[PDB]
């Protein structure tokens, strides 16, 4: 193991943390009057801030907008935080990175925060299914190898 | 006459005998659906 | 406005909700370099809403705004709201039942939104000590030289 | 029937937290072949500790069942404890406040933590309704006679 | 032997969510005590299991010990398992898939769902060191000296 | 078995290697002091 290149990249997690949380629910007491249908609009931003060097802190913001049409459900943002040594890669693998792989790391947090948000003003609780733009690039390049066998026993 | 040795602990409460199991106030908020209007991420 | 003195009235507790949340750390990685317990000031507001006859929600405003030294540590508000069906009694009886004894219900509620969104935060847990309002308002009629005047209104 | 001898007292919150956390899904991939909503079973038990003079711990347990048709969905259960500090009361009054009073500040804890283990299941909203541990400790012993807090005027 | 991308490989992230999790402070009053530095004890376990045809559901068993010697502070363990419908590559790639992939798509939530429970327990936060499962095992595997970089396309 | 098995799933992995601990500023919160007074009215 000759690490004399950077394709491991010098990456360490310092501290996951919520900058912001919000919630708003102005129709709260129509969810009475209110049917259970409402489209859940998803948005997403991810942003980036240079605290030192190599530390770089990312913000994955999440908004969910539920919503029937006027008759809303209910906002509710979380703009997730997380202090992150990126080193050994620069640039657009750099932009790979904190656009979509340490984002990828604060999303858990921040989809956990909205939905016990959404508990918390009582509508149905909805987990919004992983997307991996960081991963798709290993899901495009293929390695080369192949083929396996031969495990059994060494006794 | 002070009994020191009953002191503040004549009751210790290990139980809350709970006998009207429910789930929530009497309105089914269990449904929600229009997640994701395409396919899983290939 | 009636005095109202009878124990006959029903009184239960429909349901708990936040109309809304916020928790706002504009400084969130730099109060983490300062090593000191935050000084916490406690904002209270409250608010009122009739939903039906004898059926009224009510809100408790929770707002949390810390800071260490010059410079803010954490931010945070809880409008926590809750429906009580109040029924047998109506006037000032009324105005201490829904604006004293029904925002003291919302309290354990408020405090654990804003201690839940700390501990995300990474900051350290928030515990408010229970406050009862009815007995300060037991006072309150007997400490009047003049005036009087409240608000309470919210959709 | 009361007997409830009022006094100025002192109450201290010293520490509230999560004991201990359980969440079991023993038919997780076979639950999205159960479309119905899930027959909830809910289980409230307190287990209490005296830590020192003075100064007890109660920890309030909540179980949770569900199944839908004659075969289990999922399964959690929260253990939210807490230290608690009391000194003026006694007898009945002491009595009420660990078996009434403790509950009430550990269930929005206890009940919010089921529902966020609910949010990592990627299944429908389990929140608990609001239960009246006070009416029920009137329950447990049909009704409040107890009186106390004797003027042991010594000099 | 590298240029032989056929369209045989089917993978879908079909689901992703907490099997089983666990929480156990049994010196929770108790670490008020004791000094605020335990062994931070990383456990890491992979499973593949399959439901239907070429569907296996692979779990990750991620369980964080904190004891400083003899007296634990607390333990945290979470079976992140998720559906992945996978076929059409063999050997090599397939043990890749469900052994490296599939846990590291597991070990973002994983590491989520463990420290939200350390902050209830009213815990320092605990991190989960980012272990590059596919990329160390082709180091090892013979590109001990190698580097593949990913071109960045559009769509 | 000696003679022909080889699972879908083998997956050696004898190359096991990663960190352990991250962190290293560890700031005194836990439970925040200075929070509200000794009053707490009844």
């Amino acid at each position: 193991m000759s690490e004399q290149n950077n394709t491991e990249m010098t990456f360490q997690i310092q501290r996951i943390y919520t900058k912001d949380i919000s919630f708003e629910a102005p129709n709260a007491p129509h969810v009475f009057q209110k049917d259970w249908q409402p489209e859940v609009k998803l948005d997403l931003d991810t942003a980036s801030s240079q605290l030192a060097d190599d530390v770089y802190e990312v913000v994955l913001r999440v908004t969910v907008t539920a919503s029937l049409g006027e008759e809303t459900a209910f906002l509710c943002e979380v703009q997730q935080g997380g202090i992150f040594s990126i080193a050994g890669i620069e640039g657009t693998q750099m932009a790979h990175c904190l656009g979509a792989y340490c984002p990828n790391i604060l999303f858990p947090y921040a989809r956990e925060c909205i939905t016990s948000m959404v508990s918390r003003g009582t509508f149905p609780q909805l987990n919004l299914a992983p997307v991996n733009f960081d991963a798709l690039f290993m899901n495009y390049l293929q390695q080369q190898a192949g083929e396996g066998t031969e495990e059994h026993q060494d006794a | 006459d002070k009994a020191f040795q009953d002191k503040l602990y004549p009751f210790t409460w290990d139980a809350v005998r709970y006998n009207g199991k429910l789930i929530a106030y009497p309105i089914a908020v269990e449904a929600l659906s229009l997640i994701y209007n395409k396919d899983l991420l290939p």
